[PDB]
Parts: structure tokens; sequence; C-alpha cells
């Protein structure tokens, strides 16, 4: 019988294997609703005549 | 109104002189904002 929840051992002295890394995963959702979140929009100069 | 999930909000504001009913006249409604929500609404109520 053991505890399912344990704590990280993060210490600056450990090697790159045990070093803490922040992993933020980007989750995309697609439904019948319109897309309200998109990338940047680049523009150029306007020329006339 | 709801078109393919787009909520189209139309608005017009003008002063009138009205005893009761509706006045006789013609006016056009300008769009306010477009809400890309896309949820189904089968009923509505008025705020008190």
């Amino acid at each position: 019988c053991y505890f399912p929840l344990q704590s990280y051992g993060f210490q600056p002295t450990y090697g790159v294997g045990y070093q803490p890394y922040r992993v933020v995963v980007l989750s995309f959702e697609l439904l019948h609703a319109p897309a309200t979140v998109c990338g940047p929009k680049k523009s150029t100069n306007l020329v006339k005549n | 109104k709801n078109i393919d999930g787009y909520f189209k909000i139309y608005s017009k504001h003008t002063p009138i002189n009205l005893v009761r009913g509706l006045p006789q006249g013609f006016s056009a409604l300008e769009p306010l904002v477009d809400l890309p929500i896309g949820i189904n609404i089968t009923r509505f109520q008025t705020l008190h």
C-alpha cells in the first residue's frame, strides 16, 4: 500500500535528466463554431495609379 | 439572428413622437457587432 501522489525532487545540482522542464502543450479545438483565434496578419504598402 | 453560427446584431435609434402602437415611417437598421458564438437558442426573455 503506497501513496499514489509523490513530489518532484527538483534540485539545481542534478543533471539535465532530472532538471525541471516546463512543458506547455497547445491544444487545438475544431467545432461548427467560427474560428476566433488565428495567427498574425502581415500587410504591405499601398501603390496607386 | 443566427447565420451559420454568426450572430448578427442590428441596431437603430431615432427619436419619435408616439402615443400608442407604432409610428408611420421608414428606417434602416445598421449593424452593431458580429458575435461568432454559434450556440443554439430556442427561447428568449426580457430583462426586468
